[PDB]
């Protein structure tokens, strides 16, 4: 894939650890989650696969917490 | 537009720090810094300030935060809130962490600040990174 | 405007690397990368390319540089110049170092590359930092 | 002074180690040297006094070299 592999691991970690738990998935909720993940990664790109996976989980969890998104 | 950058960086700092309340402060007039405004905030306002009267607060330059910032260091405290636009002591705030940001000509132009009402917060080393990344990007923006 | 950012970052990379010749390469069409253009350069052009014909060169994706970049790594070599717009081997070039840059949607969009005609250059660790800083900033810019 | 102290040490190092050696100082040569120093520092702000002094010398020297500026 033509994608930044560090962003991709970062994004996939956020998806599989957090976003997949969203109770009410929709177009709008996916657009807002990606906009946050992309802006955050573009602000400070991670450099290790291990750190990208770590930071994609943490960041998505914080987004879920601070945004009060229904999980389970 | 400058506050577009300010609000976008603040949203990231807020979420990554998991603060209860966050703000970007802007000094005026340029190079003189007699006044400080909140030009962007996230979370719940402290009870001692309102959505009105978030601008035009005087800057006390003898406060530790001002001098620590000009020494190129971040500032934290449990009870000194120099630029918060009120003289009321506001004990509901348990903790504050801030860093300076500098404009395109390297002049001290404001701060990025996070506050907690709860008494649990992540380490200062993580707060240092979150804040410095945003200051680096805010430091590259202009005023249309 | 994008090349305003490109040319400003390139000027910094050129001076800090002390390269003999430097360039920013841009892929087209977006997401497909069949062609690569030099949209900015510093220093003396190699003899095997001219100020005309700096655009529209085909991209060989089986070249090591392309695949190394998509593995998230910088690339260097003494003899493989994949995107240099000529098929001539150009032995006057002693060394090349490049890093990828990615557009606002994280798609491989081009490279930042430095070349030396002399055989002395600073370490790859210093070249890594110079290149990564510029890629980080170029990665935040758009196309008007 | 109201100035970024890391930039100031960085800039002063470049001035005292390199720019002061310029044979032909003028308005234009000072404007071009500052524009390079400021853009470079804004690109990657140094964080230690020691590194700022180091990097202001190196960067200004490279600027003098690559720009072929008459020294002595
Ligand atoms: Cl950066």
């Amino acid at each position: 894939m033509n994608v930044d592999p560090h962003f991709d691991k970062f994004m996939e970690s956020g998806i599989r650890h957090v976003y997949m738990l969203f109770e009410n998935k929709s177009v709008e909720s996916s657009e807002q989650f990606y906009s946050f993940m992309r802006t955050t990664y573009k602000n400070d790109p991670c450099s290790s696969d291990f750190e990208c996976i770590e930071r994609g989980a943490e960041m998505a969890q914080s987004y879920a917490r601070i945004m009060n998104i229904k999980l389970e | 537009r400058f506050e577009s950058v300010a609000l976008e960086q603040l949203q990231i700092v807020h979420i990554s720090s998991e603060a209860d309340f966050s703000a970007v402060y802007s000094f005026r007039p340029k190079n003189l810094n007699y006044f400080v405004d909140i030009i962007a905030y996230e979370g719940k306002l402290p009870s001692t300030i309102s959505e009105k009267s978030l601008g035009g607060y005087p800057v006390d330059k003898t406060m530790d935060e001002y001098t620590v910032h000009l020494n190129g260091r971040h500032y934290y405290s449990n009870s000194k809130f120099a630029f918060l636009p009120t003289k009321k002591p506001t004990p509901e705030i348990n903790y504050m962490y801030s860093c300076p940001y500098f404009n395109l000509d390297n002049i001290y132009a404001g701060t990025i600040t996070m506050y907690w009402y709860r008494n649990d917060h992540i380490s200062n080393d993580r707060l240092e990174s979150i804040c410095a990344q945003a200051a680096r990007i805010l430091g590259r923006a202009k005023k249309l």
